[PDB]
C-alpha cells in the first residue's frame, strides 16, 4: 500500500486530477447555498449577459443564472457517473468471477452470451428502452439502466485475470496444505483483485458520465424541470451563434471533468504496474 | 483456412439471428404506442382503441407478433409506421447515407490511429509522443455532440472572416446543383468534409492508443533485435518486422471501433442534418413506433457483424497461426 | 404601415434577371379555391398571375385596381347591388375575353348550393343572390341576398378570380389544375413545372395590356424549410423569412444580403377551453387567472433581439399595422393582487404550495408544439402563475397529433397556437368566435357575441364597421378567450441587389416594378 | 597484422530512475581468428552487456565508452546505417531465448533468404532461397526442403536454435559472438548444438566470443577463458590453467560449487555466501571483499589490478599467494566429506504400482473434436523407502512433473495404485486426506510465483501452521525456530518476498515445506533457475536436512550432476515411461538402456583434460 501510494504520489498530474475532480463535487454540492441567484430564478431584465457583476457568469435566454444551473448540472451528472461506475463494476465482477472460476461449458455459454450482448451498440440499447424509465422522479431506474447495460466489455477482462490467477501457484500451494476453500477467497484472491477492480471503476466513471450525457442530449436522459450537463448543451446550441458563451461554459465544464476523470484513471493504472 | 472462415460464420449468423429476436421482444416490452391515445381526458370510446390496436397489431402474445415480423421481413415487407407510411420506400436512402458516412469515417480514423500509434510507440517519450497520447487524451474526452458543435461553430468563424463560404455544414448535399458527375462530386465532398472528420478525429484517437499499445508489446521481443543483427537497418526492420507483427491485434479490436461509430454517427447526424439511420432512430423512439427500431437494430447488428467478420479475414491474411499450426 | 420594401423607381432598375424563391413542397393541387389546392404558399405563387380587383395598401386600405376592373362601384343598399366593371382592354392567357360569365361562374362555385365542391369555405357567396348582365357585355351587377360589409373578399387580398372554363364545370374545379394551371392574366406566366426537379417557372407574359416587368422569371425551388438559410448563403436563392435570433445574426454577418423588417400578419396566442368538465370552464375562474400572466414580460421575453421594445398584441381582430388598432385589453392587467384576491375569494383557497378547493387541485394542462421557440412561452407563464398557485403542466405534444387528437377534441385545458391575421379580418371571426362554426376548439361563446357579430359584418360603411367590430372585441376579451401573445415581426433576409421587394407586411407587391438594381 | 577484435577499457552504463547503474566497469581482451575465447560468471556480472555493447543491439538509453576495434576499423559512434554494413557480413550473433527470436509471420527459409539476400544484392532470390536450403542442411535440420517453408512456431525448441544459428553463418562471418547459446535446452539437444557450432567454425574459419554460465560448456569447447565479476574480469587464462591452476578465490569458489557425476551420493559442495553485489553505488576495494573467505582490511583500501600471476596467466588478487595447490575446502573451509550413512528404516512410505494418465489432444478453437490420446503417463512402478531418496530423470516432454503432481492429488487414479504411509488412496475419505496431507509436502518450480506476493515472510511460513489448529503462542515459537533451521536471520520475520534475492525465496518455499514436520517433502525442480554458488548451498541445505531429521524426498529434476549427489536411488523417464530403475551408483556408472547412456553421454563435465 505505501509503496503503491507514493508510486501514485509521484504521478503528479495523477494527483492534480483527483484534487480537482474532488474539488468540483464539493463545490458542485456545497456552493450553491451561497450564490446570489438560486438554479430556478427567473431574472427577466438581463438576458443574454456576459459574465458581470451580478451574474457572475452570465444568463442565458431566459435570464437563468447559469452559474447555478451549471452547478446542478454537475450534481446530477457526476452522481450518475459514479453510481454508474460502481453497479457496472461489481455486475461485471461478479459475471467473470463465476464464468472464469467455474471453466468449461459454463464459461463457454456465459462469454457466448456476452458476445451476443455485444452484438447491438449499447447506446442503441439503452434508448430503447428509456421510455420506459424517463417520467419518473427516481434517478435510480436511469442508474439501474445505464449500469445494467455497460459491464459487458469489462466483464471479459475480470474473467481473464480469473483464469490467470486460478492456476497461479501459491494457489495450488495453498490447497496442498489444507487451507479451506473459503479461507482461500477471503485471504489470496481478494487482496490480489480488488485493486484491479478499483482501476476498472475508475475508468467505468468515465464511461459512464459519457453514455448518460449523450443520452441527456438527445432527449431520452433527464427531463426538465431537472438539467444535467447534457440538456444546458442542448440548450445552448439553438443560441449558440449569437452569444456563445452559454454553450461554450457547460461545455468546457465537461470536457474539464472528462479529463480529470481519464488522467486519474490512467494514472491509477500506471501506478498499480 | 476454409475452416476457420466458415465456423467463424455460422457464429455469426446465429449471433444475428438471436439478437434480431431479442432485440424485438425488448423493444415490444418497452414501446406501448397507445399509452397517449389511452390517456386523454376526453378518454376516446374503447371500440376506436381496439380498431387502432388491431391495425397496430397489439393483440397477439410477443411470439407470434415476432414471427410474422420475421415472415414479412425475410419476403422484403417491413411494415408499416404508426402514420401508415411503409418502411421499404425510406430503408434503402437511409441506409445509403448512413453507409455512406460510416465507411468514410472508418477509413479514415482507423489508417491515421495506426500511423500515429505507430509513430508514437516508436518514438517513446520524445516530445511527438507526448504531445500525440495527450491530443488523444483530449479527443477521447469530448463527446461526439460537444465536438460537432465546435467545429460548426470554427467553420462560421472561417466563413465570416474569410469572405466566402469555404465551408457548408447542412445536408448530405446542396439543392440546386445541376451538372454532370463532376460536379456533384465536388459539392458532396464539399459536405462530406466536416461530418466524416467528426468521426475521424474519435476513431483516430481511440486506435492510436490500442496500436501504441500493441507495438509497445512488439518492442519488448527479441525478433527486433534479430532481424537487426542480420544487418536491416533500424527503420527497414522495424516496418518490415515489427510493424506487421503489430499489426495482428488491431484486426481483432475493429468491430468494437465501428461499434463506437455507429453510436456516434447518431450525434453526426442529427446535428449536421443529415437523412439516415440516426435521424430514424431518434425519430422512431421519440414516438414509441416498433417497425422503425426493429428495423434500425438489426441494421446495426448486421454493420458490426460484417466489419467484424472483413477484420477476421484480415487477421486471417496476416497471421499464420491460424491459417496453419 | 411603412412596409420596408427598397423604394426604387421601376424605369432605372435593369431589365432581366431571375428571381429564385422557395416553397415547402409541390403543390398537389393548383386550384386555388379547392380545400387541398388552397395554401399560403400556393396562394403566394400565384399572386404574380392571375387578376385581383383590389390592392391594399401597407394598412389594408382597399383601393381599386385600375389594371383589371376599370371601375368596382357599390350603388344601392337594399338588395345590396354592387356593379363590378371588368376593363374593357383584357383577355385571359388564351385570348379568351374577361367577362361576367367568369365571375358568375365562380360565384356560383363558392355559393356551394350544389355540393359538388369541395370549396374552402362560403364566406362571402352565400349571401349572393344574383348577378346578370350589365348596360355592355364588360360588366356584372351582384346583388346580395343578405347585406354585407366586407364584400371586397372576393376577387381581391388573398382570392383572385379563375378563368370560367374552370371554375364551371364542376370536375373542372375539382380535378382540373393539377399539372399545371389554365389561362391566367397576370404579368408572368407560368411556363415549366419540372416535378421531377422540384421547380416552378415563371416567365414575362405575352399579353399583358399594363406595364412591363422588370424582370424575367422567378423560378420557384422546393427546398425543405432547414436548408433554406444555408441556400441563401449560396447563389441559390435570394429571399428568406428569417425567424430566430440564431439565423437573424448568420445572415447579417453575410456579404450581399439585407435584412429588411416589417411586421407580419402572424400572431401566436393562448387559448383557453371552456367545455364542461375541465377546470377552465366558468367565466370567473378563466378571467381571474388571465389576470396573473405577464403578456408584455412575455413578448419582451420571447421577441429579444427581433424587435426593439417589443409589446404584446393586444386585439383579437385588427393586427399592429392595421387601422382600428385600439388597446382593447383593460379587463385584464396582470396585477397578481387582484387575481390572487378573486381567485381565492373564488373559492380556491390557499392550501400547500398551489391552492386547491379541497375537492381538486389547481392543475391546468398546457399542449404546445415541441419546438424551442415555442416552449419558452409555456415557462414563462409557468413561473408567473406559480406566484398564484396555479401549477400549469405543460405537455409538450409534438408534430402530426397536435391538431387532431389531442386540440382538435378538447383533451387541453390550454393551448397555445398561432392564429394568421389578413388586412380583411371581418371573417376570422364567424368561424373562430361564436357558438358554432369550425376552429372554435374550446367551445366558449354566448348569444350576445352572436348576436353583435351579424351586426359588424351587415354594415356598410368601413368607418362604422370598425367600431362594431372592436364592440365584438370587448365582447370577446371580456369572457376569458382566449390571450394574444405576440406579433411575428416579419423580418426577411433578402439579396441587397433586390429592390421593391422585402418585408411588406399584410400589404401587397407590384410583381410589375421588382426588377434588380442596375448593374 | 591487425587482431580480429580488440576491445580496450570498455565500459557500459544504463540510467535508471536512481543511481546510475554501471554494468561493466572497465574490461579488455582480443581475440584471433581459429580461436574461442569464453566469458565465464553468473546473475549479474555484464557478460551479456559486454557482449551486446561489442555487437552494437543495446538498448537506446545505455551509454558506453572505450573502444572496440573489429580488424583494424573501430565501432563505437558507427552511424546505424555505416554499423549496419558490418553486422552479418563480419559479425555473427547467436542470441540467447529461442522461443522468441524469430520473427512469427515469416517461412524460416525466407528469413534465411533474407539475411542471404541483404549483404549479396545480385544473388537473386531464386539462388538466395536454393543457398538457405543448403544452410538447413548443413546445420542439421531433418529433410529441409520441405521444413524451409514452415513458420516459427510449427517447431521445437532445439528447431529454432539451428535456424538462428543458420542465420549468424549465413553470410559466412568473421567473428561469431554466442550470447549463452543453451541455456533452456534439453541435455542432449545442448549437446547437438555444440556439435553444430564446432562445425560452424571450422567451414568459416572464424573465432568465437561464447558466453556462458556453466563451466563444462567451458571446458568442452572453449580455449581461454575470461572469469567475470561485478563488470570486471577477475581472471583469465587458458582452460587447462583455469581448472588446475586458478588463483583467485572467486573462481576457487566457483569451480568447488560445480556438481560432478564422479562424486558419490552424498558429497556436500562449496557455496559462496552472500549474493552478487549491486552494481548502483559499489563501495571501493575488492567486490569481492563481502563474500571472500581470505578477505584482510588491505583489500578494502583499493580495488586490485588484473595482475600477471603465472605464464599466461592473470588473477585481480593481491593474497594469491595463499591459494596455489589449496583445494576448495581448505580456502572456505568446509567438511565436503560424505557423513557416514547410519542404518535407517528400511520400510516404504511410497508405492506407485501400474500408474498411467491420459490426455486427449483437440484441434478446433470454438469446437472441439477428439482424434487422439497422448499417453503422457504410461505404466509407471516405482516406490520409495523412509530416509532415502528417489531421484526421477528426464528431458523436457516426458511427464515427470506430472506424475509428482498426480502422486500429490491423493487420489485414484485411471489405474494402478497409489500406497502413501500405508493407505491407498482410493480407500480415502476427505477426512483422513486432511490427516494426511500433514506428512507429505511440496516444494515448488518457481520462488516467486509459489509464494504470495504481498505477505510477510511470518504469514507465509505460518500459513500450513495456522491452517491446522496451533495457537498465537505457538506459531510465534516454530516460525522463529524455522527460520533458524533453514538459515534466515529471524530479523526476515516482517519483510515481504519481493525484496528477497533469488535463493532466499527457494529458502523460505523450503521453510514453509518443513512447517509440520512431514516425513515426506516432494521436490519440484527446486534449485535450477538458480546462480550455482546458490544451488550449492541449497544442496547442502537439503543434505543436511535429510540427515539430521530423517525426510524422504521425492527429487524430480532435468539435470543429473545434482541427482548423483542427491538421490539414493534414480528412475530414468522416457515419454512417460521408467526406463531404468535401480540403486544411483549402479545406474550412473554401469547403464543398460539405450537413453540412459544417450543421457550420460551428452552430459558436460567441468574436466577439460
Ligand atoms: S583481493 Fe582480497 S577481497 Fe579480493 S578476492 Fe583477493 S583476497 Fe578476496
Amino acid at each position: 500500500r505505501t509503496l503503491v501510494v507514493r508510486r501514485f504520489l509521484r504521478n503528479r498530474a495523477a494527483v492534480a486530477s483527483l484534487a480537482a475532480l474532488l474539488l468540483l463535487f464539493v463545490s458542485a454540492y456545497a456552493l450553491p447555498p451561497l450564490l446570489p441567484y438560486s438554479y430556478d430564478d427567473l431574472d427577466f431584465n438581463a438576458l443574454l449577459q456576459p459574465p458581470g457583476t451580478k451574474h457572475w457568469l452570465g444568463t442565458n435566454a431566459l435570464g437563468q443564472d447559469l452559474l447555478a444551473q451549471t452547478l446542478r448540472g454537475m450534481q446530477k451528472s457526476m452522481l450518475i457517473g459514479v453510481c454508474v461506475a460502481v453497479i457496472s463494476t461489481g455486475i461485471a465482477a461478479t459475471v467473470g468471477a463465476i464464468s472464469g472460476y467455474f471453466g468449461g461449458w459454463r464459461d463457454r455459454t456465459l462469454m457466448w452470451v456476452v458476445d451476443l450482448l455485444l452484438v447491438v451498440p449499447s447506446f442503441i440499447l439503452i434508448a430503447i428502452v428509456t421510455p420506459r424509465t424517463k417520467n419518473s422522479a427516481n434517478i435510480m431506474f436511469l442508474v439501474l439502466l445505464l449500469a445494467g447495460f455497460g459491464w459487458m466489455i469489462s466483464s471479459r477482462m475480470v474473467r481473464g485475470m480469473t483464469m490467470s490467477l486460478r492456476e497461479r501457484e501459491f494457489i495450488r500451494a495453498a490447497r496442498y496444505m489444507g487451507v479451506s476453500s473459503r479461507r482461500i477467497i477471503v485471504g489470496h484472491v481478494v487482496p490480489n483483485v480488488a485493486s484491479i477492480l478499483i482501476i476498472d471503476a475508475a475508468l467505468n466513471v468515465a464511461a459512464a458520465i459519457l453514455a448518460e450525457t449523450g443520452l441527456s442530449f438527445l432527449g431520452f436522459g433527464i427531463q426538465p424541470p431537472d438539467v444535467s450537463l447534457g440538456t444546458l448543451i442542448a440548450d445552448g446550441t439553438a443560441s449558440a451563434t449569437a452569444f456563445p458563451w452559454v454553450f461554450l461554459f457547460p461545455a468546457s465544464i465537461l470536457v474539464l471533468i472528462l479529463v480529470c476523470a481519464n488522467l486519474t484513471g490512467d494514472g491509477l493504472r500506471d501506478a498499480l504496474d | 483456412m476454409t475452416r476457420y472462415l466458415a465456423r467463424r460464420l455460422l457464429n455469426y449468423l446465429v449471433l444475428l439471428a438471436l439478437a434480431s429476436f431479442l432485440t424485438y421482444c425488448l423493444t415490444s416490452l418497452a414501446f406501448s404506442p397507445l399509452e397517449s391515445l389511452m390517456q386523454r381526458s376526453p378518454r376516446p370510446p374503447q371500440a376506436v382503441i381496439d380498431a387502432k390496436a388491431h391495425d397496430l397489431g397489439l393483440d397477439r402474445p410477443i411470439l407470434a407478433r415476432y414471427a410474422n415480423w420475421v415472415s414479412h421481413a425475410v419476403r422484403g415487407d417491413f411494415g408499416t409506421t404508426i402514420t401508415g407510411q411503409p418502411v421499404g420506400t425510406e430503408l434503402g436512402r437511409r441506409i445509403g447515407v448512413s453507409l455512406r458516412l460510416l465507411v468514410v469515417g472508418s477509413v479514415f480514423g482507423t489508417v491515421a490511429g495506426v500511423v500515429i500509434g505507430a509513430w508514437g510507440a516508436i518514438r517513446q517519450y520524445r516530445l511527438s509522443d507526448r504531445v500525440m497520447t495527450t491530443l488523444a487524451l483530449l479527443v477521447l474526452s469530448t463527446p461526439t455532440f460537444v465536438v460537432a458543435n465546435l467545429l460548426i461553430l470554427g467553420a462560421l468563424r472561417v466563413n465570416w472572416a474569410v469572405g466566402i463560404q469555404l465551408f457548408d455544414y447542412t445536408g448530405e448535399t446542396s439543392p440546386g446543383v445541376a451538372g454532370g458527375v463532376w460536379d456533384r462530386l465536388g459539392d458532396r465532398l464539399q459536405h462530406l468534409i466536416l461530418p466524416s472528420l467528426t468521426l475521424a478525429l474519435a476513431a483516430a484517437a481511440g486506435f492510436s492508443r490500442y496500436q501504441r499499445n500493441a507495438m509497445l508489446d512488439v518492442l519488448g521481443q527479441d525478433f527486433i533485435r534479430t532481424a537487426r543483427a542480420k544487418g536491416l537497418t533500424r527503420r527497414r526492420a522495424l516496418l518490415k518486422h515489427g510493424l506487421r507483427t503489430a499489426l495482428i491485434p488491431m484486426a481483432t479490436l475493429f468491430a468494437y471501433g465501428v461499434a463506437g461509430l455507429v453510436t456516434g454517427a447518431v450525434f453526426v447526424e442529427k446535428i449536421f442534418g443529415w437523412h439516415g439511420m440516426g435521424e430514424w432512430m431518434v425519430r422512431g423512439i421519440s414516438t414509441q413506433d416498433t417497425n422503425i427500431v426493429a428495423a434500425i437494430t438489426v441494421f446495426s447488428g448486421a454493420v458490426v457483424l460484417l466489419a467484424g467478420l472483413l477484420s477476421d479475414v484480415i487477421y486471417a491474411a496476416l497471421d499464420p497461426r491460424v491459417r496453419v499450426s | 404601415t411603412t412596409s420596408d420594401i427598397n423604394q426604387q423607381d421601376p424605369a432605372t432598375l435593369q431589365d432581366g434577371g431571375n428571381l429564385r424563391l422557395s416553397l415547402t413542397d409541390f403543390p398537389p393541387n393548383f386550384n386555388i379555391l379547392h380545400i387541398d389546392g388552397n395554401n399560403a404558399e400556393v396562394a403566394a405563387m400565384m399572386k404574380a398571375t392571375l387578376p385581383r380587383a383590389f390592392i391594399i395598401g401597407p394598412d389594408g386600405s382597399t383601393t381599386v385596381d385600375t389594371n383589371y376592373f376599370t371601375s368596382i362601384e357599390l350603388t344601392r343598399t337594399a338588395p345590396q347591388v354592387v356593379t363590378y366593371t371588368i376593363n374593357p382592354e383584357a383577355v385571359w392567357s388564351d385570348g379568351t375575353p374577361i367577362t361576367w360569365r367568369d365571375i358568375a361562374s365562380q360565384i356560383h362555385a363558392i355559393s356551394g348550393a350544389d355540393k359538388a365542391f369541395e370549396i374552402a369555405s362560403s364566406s362571402g357567396a352565400e349571401r349572393v343572390a344574383s348577378v346578370t348582365r350589365g348596360v355592355d357585355d364588360r360588366q356584372a351587377v351582384v346583388t346580395f341576398a343578405k347585406p354585407y360589409a366586407e364584400w371586397r373578399g372576393m376577387f381581391a387580398g388573398n382570392g383572385m378570380l379563375l378563368p370560367a372554363s374552370m371554375t364551371a364545370t364542376p370536375e373542372a374545379f375539382n380535378k382540373g389544375q393539377l399539372d399545371g394551371p389554365g389561362p391566367s392574366a397576370g404579368p408572368f406566366v407560368v411556363s415549366a413545372l419540372d416535378r421531377t426537379a422540384q421547380r416552378i417557372v415563371l416567365t414575362r407574359n405575352p399579353r399583358w395590356w399594363g406595364a412591363r416587368p422588370r424582370l424575367d422569371s422567378i423560378t420557384y425551388l422546393v427546398l425543405d424549410d432547414a436548408a433554406r438559410l444555408p441556400a441563401l448563403q449560396n447563389n441559390t436563392i435570394d429571399a428568406t423569412g428569417v425567424g430566430t435570433l440564431d439565423q437573424l445574426t448568420i445572415a447579417a454577418r453575410t456579404k450581399g444580403i439585407s435584412i429588411r423588417r416589417a411586421p407580419g400578419p402572424s400572431w401566436y396566442h393562448f387559448t383557453l377551453n371552456g367545455a364542461p368538465g375541465s377546470i377552465l370552464a366558468d367565466k370567473a375562474l378563466r378571467l381571474a387567472i388571465a389576470k396573473g400572466i405577464d403578456r408584455y414580460t412575455i413578448a419582451r421575453v420571447a421577441q429579444y433581439g427581433l424587435t426593439s421594445d417589443p409589446v404584446p398584441l393586444n386585439n383579437h381582430v385588427f393586427v399592429a399595422g392595421q387601422d382600428g388598432y385600439q388597446d382593447n385589453s383593460g379587463v385584464v392587467a396582470y396585477n397578481p393582487e387582484q387575481a390572487k384576491r378573486e381567485l381565492d375569494a373564488l373559492g380556491w383557497r390557499r392550501s400547500g404550495a398551489f391552492r386547491e378547493k379541497d375537492g381538486r387541485q389547481l392543475v391546468i394542462r398546457d399542449l404546445f408544439y415541441d419546438a424551442q421557440s415555442t416552449r419558452q412561452f409555456a415557462q414563462i407563464a409557468q413561473h408567473t402563475l406559480a406566484q398564484i398557485g396555479v401549477k400549469l403542466e405543460l405537455q409538450a405534444k409534438s408534430g402530426s397529433g397536435f391538431f387532431s387528437d389531442y386540440v382538435n377534441v378538447g383533451a387541453f385545458d390550454i393551448a397555445q397556437f398561432g392564429a394568421v391575421g389578413d388586412a380583411f379580418p371581418l371573417s376570422s371571426l364567424t368561424q373562430i368566435y361564436a357558438s358554432d362554426g369550425e376552429s372554435n376548439f374550446g367551445k366558449i361563446g354566448s348569444p350576445q357575441i352572436d348576436a353583435a357579430i351579424e351586426r359588424t359584418l351587415a354594415e356598410l360603411d368601413p368607418g362604422k364597421a370598425r367600431a362594431l367590430a372592436n364592440q365584438v372585441d370587448e365582447l370577446i376579451w371580456a369572457e376569458g378567450f382566449s390571450l394574444p401573445l405576440t406579433q411575428s415581426p416579419g423580418t426577411v433576409a433578402v439579396r441587397s441587389t433586390l429592390a421593391n421587394f422585402g418585408a411588406t407586411g399584410l400589404a401587397d407587391l407590384d410583381y410589375t416594378a421588382i426588377g434588380f438594381m442596375r448593374r | 597484422m591487425s587482431p580480429l577484435l580488440e576491445v580496450t577499457d570498455l565500459a557500459v552504463t544504463f540510467r535508471t530512475d536512481g543511481d546510475p547503474v554501471t554494468a561493466v566497469r572497465g574490461i579488455s581482451y582480443r581475440v584471433e581468428p581459429g580461436e574461442v575465447v569464453a566469458m565465464v560468471g553468473e546473475s549479474g556480472s555484464g557478460k551479456s552487456a559486454a557482449a551486446m555493447a561489442v555487437v552494437g543491439l543495446l538498448p537506446e538509453y545505455a551509454q558506453v565508452r572505450g573502444s572496440v576495434r573489429l580488424q583494424g576499423t573501430e565501432l563505437l559512434g558507427l552511424a546505424d546505417n555505416a554499423m549496419s554494413r558490418f553486422r552479418g557480413k563480419a559479425i555473427g550473433t547467436v542470441f540467447q531465448d529461442p522461443m522468441s527470436a524469430l520473427t512469427p509471420v515469416y517461412t524460416v527459409g525466407d528469413q534465411i533468404a533474407e539475411a542471404i539476400e541483404v549483404h549479396q544484392p545480385r544473388v537473386g532470390k531464386k539462388a538466395a532461397r536454393r543457398r538457405a536450403v543448403e544452410l538447413l542442411d548443413l546445420v542439421g535440420i531433418s529433410q529441409p526442403q520441405r521444413r524451409s517453408r514452415a513458420f516459427p512456431h510449427e517447431l521445437s525448441g532445439g528447431e529454432r536454435q539451428r535456424v538462428v544459428i543458420a542465420i549468424a553463418i549465413a553470410n559466412d562471418p568473421d567473428l561469431l559472438i554466442c550470447d549463452e547459446p543453451t541455456t533452456a535446452l534439453d541435455v542432449t539437444v545442448q549437446a547437438q548444438i555444440l556439435d553444430v557450432l564446432k562445425a560452424a567454425r571450422d567451414v568459416t574459419g572464424a573465432g568465437v566470443l561464447i558466453i556462458t554460465h556453466d563451466l563444462g560448456v567451458v571446458a568442452e569447447f572453449a580455449d581461454r577463458a575470461l572469469v567475470m565479476y561485478a563488470g570486471r574480469v577477475v581472471e583469465s587464462a587458458g582452460v587447462n590453467d583455469l581448472y588446475r591452476d586458478r588463483r583467485m578465490p572467486y573462481t576457487v569458489g566457483l569451480l568447488g560449487s560445480v556438481p560432478r557425476l564422479d562424486a558419490a551420493q552424498g558429497t556436500r559442495l562449496v557455496p559462496i555466501p552472500g549474493a552478487p553485489p549491486s552494481l548502483a553505488g559499489l563501495a571501493p576495494g575488492c567486490p569481492f571483499a563481502p563474500r571472500c573467505p581470505l578477505v584482510i582490511d588491505e583489500c578494502l583500501t583499493a580495488e586490485p589490478e588484473l595482475l600477471d600471476v603465472a605464464t599466461d596467466h592473470r588473477a585481480a588478487c593481491i593474497r594469491t599467494e595463499l591459494v596455489t595447490g589449496r583445494s576448495a575446502a581448505d580456502i572456505y573451509r568446509v567438511k565436503t566429506e560424505a557423513r557416514p550413512a547410519a542404518l535407517g528404516d528400511a520400510s516404504v512410505v511410497v508405492r506407485v504400482r501400474h500408474l498411467v494418465k491420459t490426455y486427449r489432444l483437440a484441434k478446433g478453437v470454438v469446437l472441439r473434436r477428439a482424434i487422439g490420446e497422448v499417453r503422457a503417463v504410461d505404466g509407471i512402478s516405482l516406490e520409495l523407502r523412509q530416509g532415502r531418496t528417489l531421484g526421477i530423470v528426464g528431458e523436457s516432454g516426458s511427464g515427470k512433473s506430472t506424475t509428482l503432481h498426480e502422486i500429490l492429488e491423493l487420489a485414484a487414479p485411471q489405474s494402478g495404485s497409489i500406497e502413501v504411509l500405508g493407505t491407498d488412496v482410493a480407500t480415502l475419505g476427505t477426512a483422513e486426506r486432511r490427516s494426511l496431507r500433514r506428512d507429505i509436502q511440496v516444494v515448488f518450480q518457481d520462488p516467486v510465483a509459489s509464494l504470495d506476493p504481498r505477505l510477510p515472510v511470518f504469514d507465509l511460513i505460518a500459513e500450513p501452521l495456522q491452517a491446522n489448529g496451533f495457537g498465537k503462542n505457538e506459531t510465534h515459537a516454530r516460525v522463529a525456530e524455522l527460520l533458524d533451521i533453514v538459515g534466515l536471520r529471524h530479523g526476515d520475520a516482517s519483510r515481504y518476498p519481493a525484496e528477497f534475492s533469488g535463493g532466499q525465496k527457494q529458502r523460505i518455499g523450503i521453510a514453509r515445506a518443513l512447517a509440520l514436520q512431514p516425513k515426506i517433502l516432494a521436490l519440484d525442480e527446486p534449485v535450477s533457475a538458480l546462480d550455482v554458488s546458490i544451488q550449492a548451498g541449497i544442496i547442502n541445505l537439503l543434505l543436511d536436512l535429510q540427515e539430521q531429521f530423517g525426510l524422504s524426498y521425492l527429487f524430480v529434476s532435468h539435470d543429473l550432476s545434482v541427482v548423483k549427489h542427491l538421490a539414493h536411488q534414480v528412475a530414468v523417464m522416457l515419454a512417460g515411461t521408467v526406463v531404468e530403475q535401480g540403486d544411483s551408483e549402479e545406474v550412473f556408472g554401469n547403464p543398460k538402456h539405450e537413453y540412459t547412456r544417450r543421457l550420460l553421454g551428452a552430459v558436460p563435465q567441468p574436466d577439460p583434460a
